[PDB]
């Protein structure tokens, strides 16, 4: 372990809470996308698969159960307690276009031909576009509240360090995934036009226009 | 193996 993979999944647990919190005091789900918290809670279903087969550390096996506790939980939140208040008229996103093609990737594109191998690629290639429905919908509605843009703050700056932590793992242990690395440039992309009108909008008061 | 989140 390294601080730039700790500080990205403290952020990547702050965003997770951040999101369940403001549902939950709230009792809305108005302007989040259900369709991404469907494609992160079955990131976390295709990942951790491994929860089964390896034990790399208490804390390892601690953070994975609370990433598929809290993503089901949002999940939950959005289509069966809070449902009156989703949005699913501005969450029109067709994710088969996501779901379809990158499981065509994982099964072609990957380090073995096995199906917890090929499980996990699909995890890591579909956690690249998963928070498309989101950013849909906030430029379909216009707006995306301030707690809204500090779950996406959060969230992008995670896969962020990620980055960081590869370079650090590359130079200091000799390790390389460029699966992971490849999806995480692509990942952390997306957030472009949000990361600058985070910094330029939503840190000087003014509106998250995409 | 696969030791990150
Ligand atoms: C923009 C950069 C993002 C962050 C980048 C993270 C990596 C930082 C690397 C620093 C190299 C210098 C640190 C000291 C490591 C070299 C130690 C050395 O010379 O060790 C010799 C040998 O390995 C033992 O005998
Ligand atoms: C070895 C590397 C191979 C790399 C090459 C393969 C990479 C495939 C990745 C993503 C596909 C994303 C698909 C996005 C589809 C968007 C659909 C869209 O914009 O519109 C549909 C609309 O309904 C029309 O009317
Ligand atoms: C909306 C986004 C638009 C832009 C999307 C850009 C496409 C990059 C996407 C995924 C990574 C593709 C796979 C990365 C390459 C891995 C290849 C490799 O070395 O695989 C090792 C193995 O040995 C092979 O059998
Ligand atoms: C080995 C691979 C090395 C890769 C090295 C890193 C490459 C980063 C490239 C460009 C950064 C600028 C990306 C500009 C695209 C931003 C698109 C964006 O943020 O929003 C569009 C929106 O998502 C539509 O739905
Ligand atoms: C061997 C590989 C080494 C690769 C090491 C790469 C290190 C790059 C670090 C951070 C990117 C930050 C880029 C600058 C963007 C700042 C944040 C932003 O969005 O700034 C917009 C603002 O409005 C501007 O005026
Ligand atoms: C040990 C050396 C390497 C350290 C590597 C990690 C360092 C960077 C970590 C986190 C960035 C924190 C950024 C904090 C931005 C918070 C903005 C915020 O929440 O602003 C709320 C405000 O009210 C607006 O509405």
């Amino acid at each position: 372990m390294n601080i730039f993979r700790l500080t990205g999944d403290l952020s990547h647990l702050a965003a997770i809470i951040i999101l369940l919190l403001k549902i939950w005091k709230s009792r809305s789900c108005a302007g989040i996308s259900g369709k991404s918290q469907l494609l992160f809670a079955l990131v976390f279903t295709t990942r951790y698969l491994d929860l089964f087969t390896s034990f790399i550390s208490l804390y390892n096996t601690s953070m994975k159960l609370i990433y598929i506790a809290c993503s089901y939980a949002t999940v939950y939140l959005i289509y069966m307690k809070f449902k009156a208040t989703y949005d699913g008229n501005h969450d029109t996103f067709r994710v088969e276009f996501l779901i379809v093609p990158v499981g065509g990737l994982s099964f072609l594109v990957n380090h073995d031909f096995s199906p917890l191998e090929i499980l996990w690629t699909f995890s890591i290639y579909l956690e690249s576009v998963a928070i498309l429905p989101q950013l849909f919908m906030i430029s379909k509605t216009g707006e995306a509240e301030t707690i809204t843009t500090h779950y996406l703050f959060f969230l992008g700056l995670y896969r962020a360090l990620y980055l960081v932590n590869w370079i650090w793992r590359y130079y200091f242990e000799g390790f390389f995934d460029l699966i992971a690395v490849v999806a995480g440039v692509v990942q952390t992309v997306l957030y472009c036009d949000f990361f600058y009108l985070y910094v330029t909008k939503v840190l000087k008061g003014k509106k998250l226009s995409l | 193996e696969h030791d990150e989140l």
